[PDB]
């Protein structure tokens, strides 16, 4: 199951 | 007995045939299990053993996460183009993350990024630190090290959630992952100019690890052996080749030796 | 600089080659970056029938791989090749299936 990406560069 | 769950997220600024603007794929022990891309806009299973043990709620969750990643990758490609003072054109941004269960029962966690095919930044969940592999990533290391709550969420996921899923997925896949298929071996020979090239090819073996060697009077000829990388067949079995150049008059001294988990003893093969 | 990693290519049959016997011809392309690439299977330089192109796969070193495969019945005399176009090459490269 994936991890949510919550940050940008 | 070791196992791995890995997700690869890849974005390009200039899509082409076979290369969507954004792709997210999962792998269990190197087996493709699911796929999202910017054209389908949804995550779907790619192995029936995985499909048979998941449900619509599961896929909708993977789709929501992948759609979020797709949005982030579009922003990050532009951030990176500006970071490196680059023109618009063809650029690639990649993330690999996931978890390993090792032979000692211990675990490892991964979260690493690549820009233009080069390491950019990587996360160490054991220390909550980011390492810049390129000078242009130092700005990102400093930004992302201030985001302590997000780092803690990644650590908890890599150590708990990721491994909990991997252990279930390995159970779903047991019949496929644990299978053994024997190599079908053929030796062939080509004479050119008082050189005889002997070729040994192993076909259709599973799992991937294999040992192939050429012997002269039972003695391994490692410096004289040329060997290909192990490559896959369309059914998820594998192929490997090894060659050696010998004196045509000495052909009867040579045998190919194959060792594989499917075999009860080494296979020895003559032309 | 941006990686410009040349594809490494193998051309191989699913089963041991027997002149006249049903088989599958594989072209596997690996080691390359960027991901843009064109791969074709050819019989005497002309397009083969019934080719399947698997989706690309991904390496932890930011390189890609692709498998392309088609049914074939290898003969003594026929020439099967895999033709690859990638930015690491000036001209598309041909790789022969060794009988």
């Amino acid at each position: 199951l994936r991890k949510r990406q919550l940050t940008v560069l | 007995e070791p196992h791995s769950l890995r997700y690869f997220d890849t974005g390009v600024s200039d899509p082409s045939p076979g290369v969507p603007r954004f792709v997210s794929v999962g792998y269990v022990d190197g087996h493709l299990i699911d796929h999202y891309d910017s054209e389908t806009q949804r995550t779907e299973p790619r192995a029936d053993w995985f499909a048979a043990n998941t449900d619509q709620q599961y896929w909708d969750r993977q789709t929501e996460i992948s759609r979020g990643a797709e949005q982030i990758f579009r922003l990050d490609l532009e951030t990176l183009r500006e970071r490196y003072n680059q023109s618009r054109g063809s650029h690639t941004w990649q993330l690999m993350y996931g978890c390993d269960l090792l032979e000692d029962g211990s675990t490892r966690g991964f979260r690493q990024y690549g820009y233009e095919g080069r390491d950019f930044v990587a996360f160490d969940k054991d220390t909550l630190t980011f390492t810049a592999a390129d000078a242009g990533a130092q700005i990102t290391k400093r930004k992302w090290e201030q985001e302590g709550t997000d780092a803690e969420r990644w650590k908890f996921y890599l150590e708990n959630t990721c491994i909990e899923g991997l252990r279930k997925y390995v159970s779903y896949g047991k019949d496929v992952l644990e299978r053994r298929e024997r190599p079908e071996v053929q030796v062939s020979g080509m004479e050119a100019d008082k050189i005889l090239t002997l070729s040994c090819r192993a076909h259709g073996f599973y799992p991937r690890p294999i040992s192939i060697s050429w012997l002269k009077d039972g003695m391994v000829q490692e410096q004289e052996t040329k060997r290909g990388s192990t490559v896959p067949n369309s059914d998820g079995t594998y192929h490997i080749w090894a060659t050696i150049d010998v004196l045509p008059g000495e052909r009867d001294k040579y045998q190919c030796r194959v060792e594989h988990a499917s075999l009860p003893q080494p296979g020895l093969f003559s032309w | 600089g941006q990686a410009k990693a040349a594809p490494k290519v193998q051309v191989y049959s699913r089963h041991p080659a027997t002149a006249g016997t049903e088989n599958i011809l594989n072209c596997y392309v690996e080691g390359f970056h960027p991901p843009k690439i064109d791969i074709a299977l050819l019989k005497n330089g002309e397009p083969m029938k019934d080719v399947k192109y698997n989706d690309m796969s991904f390496g932890d070193d930011w390189t890609f791989q692709r498998l392309v495969y088609a049914p074939f019945t290898p003969t003594k005399s026929d020439v099967y090749t895999c033709r690859v176009d990638h930015e690491a090459f000036t001209e598309p490269q041909s790789f022969r299936w060794e009988p």
